[PDB]
């Protein structure tokens, strides 16, 4: 269940966990430097994205 | 050689896809062996197909380029190898891996889609057409490795 979730969480560009998580209305994440939806090629407002703190901190207490 | 491409290889080594032996080549980890084998039920059954597989310098930005080496009867495989598949071009996204284009490859297999010579031959005849792509696969693509 602990890989399933570190899964989540993982940038899908970087592969790597996510830093300063920026989160799309589909609700996919991205690594902040790491950005149509890359992962489910939904159409987004270039404004509609918004920071993901919550997810952030699931990040750290995850390792 | 970006993290990125070390990440996916050794996840890939870690969790192979079933019928799919992918390994990095020893002097360019940037090349990739590939052997596909052949979907069961198909005509390409028994077979193990071999693909070279290759990451440009702007992957994951760019598709990689993926060849098949085995000499194959499919509609969406030329005589260079050369396959059809909308994600190896403009469908590509940096949120694909390589895992996705072997699954997507690997499913190729299993559903020929004539709609070339090749494909010409898939289409007028269909049953005749399967007959070659068993003969192809006897003849190329067994005892191959
Ligand atoms: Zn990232
Ligand atoms: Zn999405």
């Amino acid at each position: 269940i602990l890989l399933n979730v570190k899964e989540e969480v993982t940038c899908p560009i970087c592969l790597e966990l996510l830093t300063e998580p920026l989160s799309l209305h589909c609700g996919h994440s991205f690594c902040q430097a790491c950005i149509s939806c890359p992962v489910c090629r939904i159409s987004y407002q270039p404004e509609n994205i918004q920071p993901n703190r919550h997810v952030a901190n699931i990040v750290e207490k995850l390792r | 050689l970006p993290r990125r491409i070390i990440k996916e290889t050794q996840r890939l080594l870690a969790e192979p896809v079933p019928g799919i032996k992918a390994e990095p080549d020893e002097s360019n980890a940037r090349y990739f062996h590939v052997v596909i084998a052949g979907p069961q039920d198909s005509p390409f059954e028994g077979g193990t197909f071999k693909l070279e597989l290759f990451l440009p310098e702007e992957y994951p930005m760019a598709a990689p380029k993926v060849r098949f080496m085995t000499k194959i009867y499919h509609p969406n495989v030329d005589k260079l190898g050369r396959i059809c598949l909308d994600i190896l071009k403009d469908k590509w996204s940096p949120a694909l891996q390589i895992r996705t284009v072997l699954l997507s490859i690997q499913a190729l297999l299993s559903a020929p889609n004539p709609d070339n010579d090749v494909a010409e031959q898939w289409k007028t005849n269909e049953a005749q057409a399967i007959e070659t792509a068993r003969a192809w696969t006897r003849l190329y693509a067994m005892n191959n490795i």
